[PDB]
RNA sequence: AUGAUUAAUAGGGACGGUCGGGGGCAUCAGUAUUCAAUUGUCAGAGGUGAAAUUCUUGGAUUUAUUGAAGACUAACUACUGCGAAAGCAUUUGCCAAGGACGUUUUCAUUAAUCAAGAACGAAAGUUAGGGGAUCGAAGAUGAUCAGAUACCGUCGUAGUCUUAACCAUAAACUAUGCCGACUAGGGAUCGGGUGGUGUUUUUUUAAUGACCCACUCGGCACCUUACGAGAAAUCAAAGUCUUUGGGUUCUGGGGAGUAUGGUCGCAAGGAACUUAAAGGAAUUGA
């Protein structure tokens, strides 16, 4: 206990926010992949 | 700090923050500060919540960053037994004595 | 409810020997146990 | 503390009587800023009439928000320093002196979990106008970063303090300071920053956090009114 | 010029690109403290739980433009990094050193533990110079009112800094000898290397990054469990299938008092007497 607790705290909510964080690049992957299987100045300009 | 306790600020109008650092009242580094941190806070935050009661305040303990809000003399109660927590009185001590002045407060 | 475990500061059976001017382990018998039947006796004489 | 009660004290026995009162030999000016920012009114101020005006007027130095000369919000966070230069009739004529930031703006960008850059740089203009610049940047993660944390080795931060020298060094050298000047506010100094030291390590909050004027040359009269953009009396009688 | 075998997931050396708040000498910056110059205004400023010394109408405190001195590197700062430990956070350069990784390079037992014997060793402290801003043992002084604020305020010697030598002590901690082998799962991080992939990239100046996934060496750590151990707290070692041999160094056999046929130490100096007593108290009594 005591300021072993408190260390123990801070670990656990890191890991949880890292399991947050990787569950929304595994979701926007998933949008990706749906996607893709679904003036004259302006493209003079298209490759800037 | 809370929303409901944020909003007495707009309900009344002498109520005040007052903020300062562990660093200011004492030079504690590693184990020492993340222990005083702990003293303040208590087991179950109930070391917080026994200042907050007795002085009429509210207590932020973001860090060693720490805020008091409440009127100008409540703040200061609360403040002085924060400072003996950081300068290492254990908080049984400072229980007993946040039990004199919450007595003393409902008296006047 | 404030306890704190309290510090444990740090004359060996050797150094007591030597604690006089001389080594006392340098003064001893050959045979110590003939030594204590020859006194034990020699005291009952006297 | 007034009360009676407080003890008396030594000061006390002789007092000077307050019979003038000080605005009455005050005389008002009007402060007014280089053609560099947009808005050149930037308020006024008092000194003691001539028994000179000019002598307390010369040196002294304003600073004033950006938000204001520019009128527009998003220099709210940067403040520029103004020294008075010369004085015709109650308009006093000033010249940059300084940049710097709120202590507030400061402070947000500073954050952990990231590396905080720091770089100085020694340059003098082309007016021979000597100054000291500071910049700051952050490291900042990728798009599809998972690591809590974007560090980056001091061998990257040595990389970047090395190209950013390079710039703020070059665009001072190669620049007068009312061209200096003139590229603070757009922040284009910053995006140049961006571009060179991006494929080292990307970065974010990239900003010149100060400007100092250590020395000045010989005061022009000349260049100074071409920077601002003589009258004749009226008879008395 | 000429006799032997391996090349140990032993060791040493070499080479390659790295990595580091590792070390020494210079160098650059940053506000802050104190002081000083100029500057505007006028009665307080300071400090405490409350006050008093103290400073102040020759202008204190406060304001603005500067300068000088000596320290120190905030935030970034994290159960992250380096070093044998003590310790080490501004920039740049120089000097040498170093762990890990890569290697189809080299030597070939050169090793482990270590009486004897050697280098470094926080803070404080001793000798002799320098410096002396901040804080500050000692000393002086204000106040001695009130128990949550109950020891505070001002001046401040030695010291704090540095140069050349001494001192060698810390709760100098895993409160835990070293070397080697083996015995569970999990994913986070630091350094190196390998492969894939697609974003940020970008172009014959040159030069090489960031992120994601998988793997592999080395490291600071962490979580769940031990078919093991322990009385227990707990332990990946404090384990090695009922009682015991992988190698080697050191060490052992709490809190209060009582007395002493013992040992060693420890200073300075050249005159009472009253009635015992109502011989009293008293706004209160007789
Ligand atoms: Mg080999
Ligand atoms: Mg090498
Ligand atoms: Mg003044
Ligand atoms: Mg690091
Ligand atoms: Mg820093
Ligand atoms: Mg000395
Ligand atoms: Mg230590
Ligand atoms: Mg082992
Ligand atoms: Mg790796």
């Amino acid at each position: 206990s005591g300021l072993r607790s408190f260390l123990r705290k801070k670990t656990q909510n890191v890991i949880d926010e890292r399991k947050l964080r990787v569950q929304k690049q595994l979701d926007k992957e998933k949008n990706i992949r749906k996607r893709n299987h679904q003036d004259v100045i302006e493209e003079a300009l298209s490759r800037f | 700090f809370d929303l409901d306790d944020s909003i007495a600020l707009l309900r009344l109008d002498d109520l005040y923050i007052e903020t300062f650092e562990v660093k200011d009242v004492k030079t504690l580094t590693g184990d020492h500060l993340s222990r005083a941190i702990g003293r303040i806070a208590g087991k179950d935050g109930k070391t917080k919540f026994a200042i907050e009661n007795a002085t009429r305040t509210r207590i932020v303990l973001a860090d060693s960053k720490i805020h008091i809000l409440g009127g100008f003399t409540h703040i200061r109660m609360a403040r002085e037994s924060v400072v003996s927590l950081i300068l290492g009185s254990p908080p049984g001590k400072v229980y007993g004595n946040l039990r004199t002045v919450a007595s003393r407060l409902k008296e006047r | 409810e404030q306890s704190n475990k309290q510090h444990r500061k740090a004359n060996t059976a050797k150094k007591k020997l030597h604690t006089q001017g001389h080594n006392a382990k340098a003064f001893a018998v050959a045979a110590p146990g003939k030594m204590a039947r020859t006194m034990q006796r020699s005291s009952d004489v006297n | 503390a007034v009360g009676k009660n407080k003890r008396l004290s030594k000061g006390k026995k002789g007092q000077k009587k307050r019979v003038v009162d000080p605005f009455t030999r005050k005389e008002w000016f009007d402060i007014k800023a280089p053609s560099t920012f947009e808005n050149r009114n930037v308020g006024k101020t008092l000194v003691n009439k001539s028994t000179s005006a000019s002598d307390a007027l010369k040196g002294r130095v304003v600073e004033v928000c950006l938000a204001d000369l520019q009128g527009s919000e998003d220099h709210s966070f940067r403040k520029i320093k103004l020294r008075v230069d010369e004085v015709q009739g109650k308009n006093l004529l000033t010249n940059f002196h300084g940049m710097d930031f709120t202590t507030d703006k400061l402070r947000s960008m500073v954050r952990k979990w990231q590396t905080l850059i720091e770089a100085n740089v020694t340059v003098k203009t082309s007016d021979d106008y000597v100054l000291r610049i500071f910049a700051i940047a952050f490291t900042r993660k990728q798009a599809n970063q998972v690591k809590r944390h974007s560090y980056a080795q001091s061998s990257h931060i040595r990389a970047i303090r090395k190209v950013i020298s390079e710039i703020l060094t070059k665009e001072v050298q190669g620049s007068t300071l009312a061209q200096l000047t003139s590229k603070l506010i757009p922040e284009v100094i910053n995006k140049e920053i961006e571009n060179a030291t991006k494929d080292i390590f990307p970065l974010q909050n990239i900003h010149v956090r100060k400007v100092k004027l250590l020395k000045q040359p010989k005061f022009d009269v000349g260049a100074l009114m071409a920077l601002h953009g003589e009258e004749k009396g009226k008879k008395v009688t």
